[PDB]
């Protein structure tokens, strides 16, 4: 039963990038004043944070496996910090733009980012952090990328050029080309996690969310009701349910099977960033990112 | 020009 609770709430500057720590009780946030936290959820202390930079901060990931987290800049600089010791294992510039955001390979070292320089970049970490390909092909703004988390051998790229790409790391040209129909580009892309369907999700300014089968390339779903820019939709990895939030300040939890809308929920934040899901599901944890801070919630 | 700024 859906029985959402509230675990942690703070306030702070917008938060535009937020995960997971996979087993400490921690989120790492960070912030459009390029501050980022590190927060344990539990105790609702803070274990480090650091002013990275100047310029806003959209992309951050945790590295567990290393004791890392990764975040990228307006100032087109990605840097790699160990949570631990606090010490700047690397600080690189990635692109001639702004970093959107940043995906990290679930076994293999490498990290792409996605940028307004219009280009998808893989980065690994066991090679002194060279670039090792540069994927060309976008018109606009590269939003959002994702690892395929059953085929991590593939990822997706999200655009404001309104197409999703589909790509191979041994590859120059997508496996693929999804035309999303929103004409107002694509914010976000996620995957559906479980084998039983190859679906993908996709949100845009045009205030739509829609389902993808990736084999067929059609449409399965659209799911309207945000009444401004959709930031994010995801699937939960466990739950029946897809999450998505939105510019209008708003979370919407929605029927991953009949794709009606089950929950709405005013957090009192304003404005949606940005999402995260606990990477095992412990406790159903989400967490989001808005103006004025964020929240941790228990989705029962 | 640069859209999605903030």
């Amino acid at each position: 039963k859906l029985d959402i609770k509230k675990t942690f709430s703070n306030r702070s500057d917008r938060v535009k990038g937020i995960d997971f720590h996979p087993t400490e009780p921690w989120v790492l946030t960070t912030l459009y004043s390029g501050r980022v936290e590190i927060w344990n959820y539990e105790t609702q202390v803070e274990v480090r944070s650091i002013q990275v930079t100047e310029t806003p901060v959209r992309a951050g990931k945790f590295i567990a496996r290393k004791n890392w987290i990764i975040v990228g800049s307006d100032d087109f600089r990605i840097r790699v910090f160990n949570y631990n010791t606090g010490e700047k294992v690397v600080d690189f510039e990635a692109h001639p733009d702004y970093i959107r955001s940043i995906a990290v390979h679930p076994t293999k070292p490498y990290v792409l980012s996605g940028s307004d320089d219009l280009t998808v970049k893989l980065w690994n970490w066991e090679n002194n952090w060279a670039l090792e390909q540069t994927f060309e092909g976008h018109e606009h703004f590269v939003m959002c990328v994702a690892f395929n988390p059953k085929d991590p051998s593939t990822f997706a790229s999200g655009c404001l050029d309104r197409t999703v790409k589909v790509w191979s790391l041994g590859q120059s040209t997508p496996n693929f080309t999804l035309t999303t129909g929103q004409e107002r580009g694509v914010n976000y892309v996620d995957y559906y996690p479980l084998p039983d369907k190859p679906y993908m999700i996709t949100a845009s300014d045009d205030l739509t969310i829609k389902i993808w089968d990736y084999q067929t390339k059609s449409c399965v779903a659209t799911l309207e009701g945000h009444m401004s820019n959709v930031s994010f939709a995801v699937f939960h990895p466990t739950l029946p349910i897809i999450i998505s939030g939105s510019e209008d300040g708003t979370l919407k939890i929605w029927n991953s099977s009949t794709y009606k809308v089950e929950k709405t929920l005013n957090v009192g934040l304003e404005r949606s960033w940005c999402i995260a899901t606990h990477p095992t599901g412990r406790k159903n944890y989400i967490a989001s990112g808005f103006d004025n801070g964020f929240t941790v919630l228990s989705l029962a | 020009e640069k859209v999605h700024v903030q």
